[PDB]
């Protein structure tokens, strides 16, 4: 497990990253879905999309794996506040915090467990 | 599943 997601709201699990690539979203093809019932009734639920963002990690040219977050949602996924933007890609340092369709959304925060 | 309610 090189990562970790810790759920910083109700209706989130949490995450232990294991393979190179996880989806988040609504949609069932997703490693990770959000679906907890609790959830589906809170309204912000209905800002997230069915394919929301993604996290993996990848040989980069230094040839080192590289942590990756890539925004696919029509609110925006944030890193520490920052837009993403839909259809881009940033790297993922430790202690991230994610935000999902408004920047003080915090729903996760990222742990690198490779300095660890 | 249903369309995503965009906030702006």
């Amino acid at each position: 497990p090189w990562a970790r997601l810790w759920a910083l709201q109700d209706g989130f699990a949490n995450l232990e990253c294991v393979n190179d690539n996880y989806w988040f979203g609504r949609d069932k093809s997703c490693e990770y879905c959000f679906d907890e019932p609790l959830l589906k009734r809170t309204d912000k639920y209905r800002t997230y999309s069915k394919k929301h963002f993604r996290i993996f990690r990848e040989v980069g040219p230094k040839n080192s794996y590289i942590a990756y977050i890539e925004d696919h949602s029509g609110n925006g996924t944030f890193v520490n506040t920052e837009l993403v933007g839909k259809g881009k890609r940033r790297p993922l340092n430790n202690n991230s915090e994610i935000a999902l369709s408004l920047s003080r959304n915090k729903v996760f925060v990222f742990f690198d467990l490779t300095v660890d | 599943h249903f369309d995503t309610y965009l906030i702006r």
